[PDB]
């Protein structure tokens, strides 16, 4: 399994 | 930008025997961008339809993917694998060496 | 044996040709078993080991929200890298994300990786402590500070402590007739002259799992590291990897060769010479 996305806003680069 | 140029292996997937069906694969690696134009030569013709891996990387980032292709080696068929890349001015023709 | 989960994306720009194409694929140790490209004509996580498939609709909705909302995501990314490298919209760009856990012999987390690369250039890592991380340059401080304001690492470490072990562990009881079974290599050794003084004396590892393996030549047991011609470990096709070593010997002195192969696989490591 892939790491799951949070639980608030995906953080970007 | 920094980029690298593929490394080029043309091989069978089991011990060729002329006659006998096999896998001919065409290993590119070791390159960056990804971005590369394999093709499978018969007697310097494309084959049509050869498939490939998924994209994936080595630890130091760089590409690799391998084509196959299904192919029954005879004594007289010249194999090889025709890579094209940002980094090479022209295709890259490596011949299948069934001793390589 | 020690084993790892490893999932690599690439998000590639290409101005003038759509958006970003985001690829992830996953991989327990040497196989890969799922596969997801935002270019498909329909983007879905898809199997491709036999292994994953008993996972249920869950899973495969699962993963593909999670890889759906990383293609937005990474493609927000490149945008933001282009502006930290001040680079111009015309070039084309790539964010590399490698990530996953190592378990030891004992199935206990060794240590988490993830690490992100940009034009193939290491770019921003989480160090092994899970919690701080190392970027690469000015550029990536940039990310480290939005990442560690975040609370980025946190995420990671969770993860890679948690859910990256245990689904790795409930992958390796699913496929251990594969993941767990090391294949060693068949070997053989190959003498083509070169010349009327020389001769080639090739040593062949075929059909081996997983592509972890040393391959060496010796003379009067000495390794010949700088005279040995060592091709990369290539795969067959068959999940089965393959490599070969090679050394230029004087005719008459091929007696005085060894092909050493260690190998997970192999009972005991071998010893092969050229047989004539």
């Amino acid at each position: 399994l892939p790491e799951p996305l949070p639980a608030g806003q995906l953080t970007a680069y | 930008m920094i980029q690298r140029t593929p490394k080029i292996q043309v091989y069978s997937r089991h011990p060729a025997e002329n006659g006998k069906s096999n896998f001919l694969n065409c290993y590119v690696s070791g390159f960056h961008p990804s971005d590369i134009e394999v093709d499978l030569l018969k007697n310097g013709e494309r084959i049509e339809k050869v498939e490939h891996s998924d994209l994936s990387f080595s630890k130091d980032w760089s590409f690799y993917l391998l084509y196959y292709t299904e192919f029954t080696p005879t004594e007289k068929d010249e194999y090889a694998c025709r890579v094209n890349h940002v980094t090479l001015s022209q295709p890259k023709i490596v011949k299948w060496d069934r001793d390589m | 044996g020690s084993h790892s989960m490893r999932y690599f994306y690439t998000a590639m720009s290409r101005p003038g040709r759509g958006e970003p194409r985001f690829i992830a694929v996953g991989y327990v140790d040497d196989t890969q078993f799922v596969r997801f490209d935002s270019d498909a004509a329909s983007p879905r996580t898809e199997p491709r080991a036999p292994w994953i498939e008993q996972e249920g609709p869950e899973y495969w909705d699962r993963n593909t929200q999670i890889f759906k909302t990383n293609t937005q995501t990474y493609r927000e990314s490149l945008r933001n890298l282009r502006g930290y490298y001040n680079q111009s919209e015309a070039g084309s760009h790539i964010i590399q994300r490698m990530y996953g856990c190592d378990l030891g012999p004992d199935g206990r987390l060794l240590r988490g990786h993830d690490q992100s690369a940009y034009d193939g250039k290491d770019y921003i890592a989480l160090n092994e402590d899970l919690s701080s991380w190392t970027a690469a340059d000015t550029a990536a401080q940039i990310t480290q500070r939005k990442w560690e304001a975040a609370r980025v690492a946190e995420q990671r470490r969770a993860y890679l402590e948690g859910l990256c072990v245990e689904w790795l562990r409930r992958y390796l009881e699913n496929g251990k007739e594969t993941l767990q079974r090391a294949d060693p290599p068949k070997t053989h050794v190959t003498h083509h002259p070169v010349s009327d003084h020389e001769a080639t004396l090739r040593c062949w590892a075929l059909g081996f799992y997983p592509a972890e393996i040393t391959l060496t030549w010796q003379r009067d047991g000495e390794d010949q590291t700088q005279d040995t011609e060592l091709v990369e470990t290539r795969p067959a096709g068959d999940r089965t990897f393959q490599k070969w070593a090679a050394v230029v010997v004087p005719s008459g002195e091929e007696q005085r060769y060894t092909c050493h192969v260690q190998h997970e696989g192999l009972p005991k490591p071998l010893t092969l010479r050229w047989e004539p």
